[PDB]
């Protein structure tokens, strides 16, 4: 049980792959971070947990609540994946083995497109990730 | 006479008794498992979660909830009410003598339950409903509460509250009996609830004073007041308070549902009251952007007003905006319910078993400490042990001060998940 590679929330990430996005295969017992880098230019995100149907069609609904939100470009904001069962997330956000979860970002990227609902960056820039939990390839 | 005996539990209480109210590097608190309480499951998928414990006046309520695959609260089968004694074994420390279990009547549609054990006998309050999401898009009148009672020889009866018969201090479409425990005082019972209202009524003086780095485009007005709604529906604002229910023999109810102080208005998450040192203290868990430990005695019950502790070294793990020790307002939600436990009010202090962790939830350490500083500390394990909730209740057992805390772990990756209870001693020496 390890400290996978960090993935920073960004255009800039090659991880993102065209069309797939991001897929890992963290075990139970593993960590992950998932960042929001800080600053000339700034990118805006608000980054939800979606199930699979939400994540293809690159959708929200108006009840989901976020994981991070980037609205403060002058500090780093981050949020610290173990995968188990418990954590002190609201939801109670569970991580069980042989279960998949997804986590997309529809947003613009600009200010103005940070409360947006469906399309962003999850649509076009392909920022995605698909953890397959207990899983591997 | 041979069959009688004193009786070894008496309230933490009256003028201090000695123990250590210093620094300490390694203290010594006798930490020991209690096993042989909460029941243990065949099916390995049966999650046991959410425990409760209430101790008073020498007796304890205990519940859990039973869940498949789930240890959210509201995918739960089955929910566990437990009565029972603390007593003299000759151990040289406080026992757990189990008297009675019962699953309560309507457990399939519990929405959340908050024991109290009053007069030697253990009663739990419930919100019951035919709605998972009532409190996102229903309101009251559609739901259901009860009192269910019980103790050692009788059998529960459980009886309906006439909330059509209730004054409100304001006007709220839903509430919720949420938290660790509630209390009796005299005739009257007063249990911790969030309570859910449709417009913003509310105050934030407090958190508008804060100056740091603010969502950009949005006032510190605007977050201070939407940092009060619920994520799920926005239209709605979630703001503890307590139920006060007076009764003759379970009959002739008189309640009064009112809100707590606007001062210093934290977003809506379980709380708690217990007797302790003479006093009342109120805990809630911190669910929003201020991190810090919230707790106080109460100094006023109209309106409700815990004289809230300023505590700069007590805080509590979460993910993401509002990780721990943060004190800059913003809407962000999460967090853990961990509750306290007062020593001593002369010197200030307090215990509690805290995660220590800045964003998982983890490592339960028991904790002494002041508003200033942590006097000293022990983790509950030597190993990784992955814990959600934690509650504390502290008394003195022949003459000393002794704790007890149910831990809501998960030991063994993913299955047979169950709270853990254990007892300790406050040191007597640093
Ligand atoms: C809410 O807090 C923020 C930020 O936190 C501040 O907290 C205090 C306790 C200090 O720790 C402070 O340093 C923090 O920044 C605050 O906004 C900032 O306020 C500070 C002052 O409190 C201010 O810093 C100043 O910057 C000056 C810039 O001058 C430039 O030009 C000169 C030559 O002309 C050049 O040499 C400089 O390098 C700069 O390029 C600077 O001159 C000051 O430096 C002196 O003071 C320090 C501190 O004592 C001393 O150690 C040095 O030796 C210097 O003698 C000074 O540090 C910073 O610019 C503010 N940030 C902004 C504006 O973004 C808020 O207070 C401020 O609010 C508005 C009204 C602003 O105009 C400030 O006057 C005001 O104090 C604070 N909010 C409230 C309501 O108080
Ligand atoms: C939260 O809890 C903490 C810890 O219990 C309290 O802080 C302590 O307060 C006591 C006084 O009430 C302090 O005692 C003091 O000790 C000094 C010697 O220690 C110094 O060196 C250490 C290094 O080991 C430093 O860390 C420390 O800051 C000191 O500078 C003495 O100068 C004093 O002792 C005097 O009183 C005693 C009786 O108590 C006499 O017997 C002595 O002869 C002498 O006259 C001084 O009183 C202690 O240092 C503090 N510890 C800290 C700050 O870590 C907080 O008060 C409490 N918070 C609140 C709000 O109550
Ligand atoms: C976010 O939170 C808001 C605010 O509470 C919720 O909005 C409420 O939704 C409930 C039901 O979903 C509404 O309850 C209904 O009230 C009717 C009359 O009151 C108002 O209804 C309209 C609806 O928009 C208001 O605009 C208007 O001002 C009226 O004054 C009742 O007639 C309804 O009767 C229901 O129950 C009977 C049984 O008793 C059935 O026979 C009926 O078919 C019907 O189901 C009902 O009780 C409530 O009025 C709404 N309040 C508002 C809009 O302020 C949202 O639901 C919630 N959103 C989410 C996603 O959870
Ligand atoms: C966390 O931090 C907060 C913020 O400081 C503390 O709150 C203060 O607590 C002190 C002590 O309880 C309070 O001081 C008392 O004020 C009384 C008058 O209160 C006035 O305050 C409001 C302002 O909001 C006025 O508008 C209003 O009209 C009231 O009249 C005094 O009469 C008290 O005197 C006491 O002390 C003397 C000592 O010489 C005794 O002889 C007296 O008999 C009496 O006991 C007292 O000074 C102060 O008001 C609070 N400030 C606030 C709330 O902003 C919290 O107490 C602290 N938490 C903990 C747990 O300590
Ligand atoms: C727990 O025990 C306490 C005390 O042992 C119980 O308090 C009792 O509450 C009853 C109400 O049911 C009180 O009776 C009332 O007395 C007033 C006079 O002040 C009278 O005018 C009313 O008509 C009413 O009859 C009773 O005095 C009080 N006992 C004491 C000693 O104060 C409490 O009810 C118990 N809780 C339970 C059993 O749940
Ligand atoms: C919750 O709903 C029940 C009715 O539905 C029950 O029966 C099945 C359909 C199944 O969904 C089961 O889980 C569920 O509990 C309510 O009981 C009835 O409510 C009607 C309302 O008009 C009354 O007319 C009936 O008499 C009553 N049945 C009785 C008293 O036996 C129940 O009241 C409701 N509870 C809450 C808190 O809303
Ligand atoms: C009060 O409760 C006792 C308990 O057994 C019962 O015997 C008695 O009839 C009750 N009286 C009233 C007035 O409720």
């Amino acid at each position: 049980s390890i400290v996978l590679e960090p993935i920073y929330w960004q255009s800039s990430n090659s991880k993102f792959l065209p069309g797939q996005g991001l897929v890992l295969y963290p075990q139970i017992g593993d960590k992950l971070d998932i960042i929001c880098p800080k600053v000339g230019q700034y990118e805006y995100y608000k980054v939800y947990m979606v199930d699979k149907d939400q994540a293809d069609r690159c959708t929200i609904k108006k009840e989901n609540t976020p994981l991070l939100n980037c609205a403060k470009p002058d500090q780093d904001i981050k949020f610290t994946i173990k995968f188990q069962e418990f954590s002190p997330n609201l939801w109670g956000l569970e991580f069980q083995k042989n279960k998949d979860y997804y986590i997309i970002s529809t947003s613009n990227g600009s200010l103005e497109g940070l409360d947006n609902q469906e399309g962003g960056v999850c649509q076009t820039r392909a920022m995605k990730i698909l953890m397959k939990v207990g899983q591997d390839a | 006479s041979a069959m009688y005996s004193t009786n070894a539990y008496a309230e933490l209480a009256g003028p201090p008794k000695i123990f250590c109210k210093s620094v300490s590097k390694d203290p010594d608190f006798r930490l020991k498992q209690i096993d042989y309480v909460i029941p243990v499951q065949q099916d390995r998928s049966i999650c046991m979660n959410n425990p409760l414990l209430d101790i008073s006046d020498g007796f304890f309520t205990y519940i859990h909830y039973e869940g498949i695959n789930s240890c959210k609260k509201s995918d739960s089968f089955k929910v566990l009410l437990s009565h029972g004694e603390i007593v003299d074994r000759g151990d040289y420390r406080p026992s757990l003598y189990l008297l009675s279990s019962h699953y309560h009547p309507y457990s399939m549609q519990v929405i959340n339950c908050v024991p109290v054990t009053c007069n030697q006998s253990s009663f739990v309050f419930c919100h019951i409903s035919n709605n998972t999401k009532t409190l996102d898009n229903s309101d009251y009148s559609s739901d259901e509460y009860y009192i269910t009672y019980f103790n050692g020889i009788d059998r529960p009866k459980t009886k309906k509250i006439p909330i059509n018969n209730m004054t409100a201090d304001n006007r709220y479409i839903h509430f919720t009996f949420s938290g660790g425990g509630g209390v009796c005082l005299g005739e009257e019972f007063i249990i911790p609830v969030t309570t859910v209202i449709n417009t913003d009524v509310f105050t934030h003086d407090y958190c508008e004073s804060f100056n740091c780095s603010v969502q950009t485009g949005k006032s510190l007005k605007e977050i201070c007041s939407e940092s009060l709604r619920s994520p799920t529906n926005s239209s709605r604002y979630n703001l503890n308070g307590i139920m006060i229910i007076s009764q003759n023999n379970m009959t002739d109810f008189k309640i009064q549902l009112n809100g707590i102080t606007y001062n210093k208005l934290s977003f809506g998450s379980p709380g708690r009251l217990s007797k302790t040192l003479g006093q009342v203290l109120y805990y809630q868990s911190s669910m929003s952007w201020d991190t810090y430990l919230k707790a106080g005695f109460v100094e006023k019950w109209k309106p409700f007003t815990p004289n809230w502790m300023n505590n700069t070294v007590i805080s509590r793990p979460n993910q993401g905006n509002c990780p721990r020790y943060h004190k800059c307002p913003e809407i962000c939600y999460g967090g853990t319910y961990n509750d306290i436990a007062p020593l001593d009010l002369g010197k200030d202090m307090y215990v509690s078993v805290i995660l220590d962790s800045d964003q998982l939830a983890e490592n339960p350490e028991i904790t002494v400490f002041n508003s200033t500083t942590i006097l000293y500390k022990e983790r509950v394990s030597k190993d990784e042990l992955n814990t959600r909730s934690t509650t504390t209740s502290c008394f003195l057992f022949l003459d000393e001060p002794w704790c007890i805390s149910v831990l809501e772990t998960n030991r063994f990756n993913g299955k047979s998940i169950r709270p853990e209870i254990y007892s300790y001693k406050i040191p007597k020496y640093c």
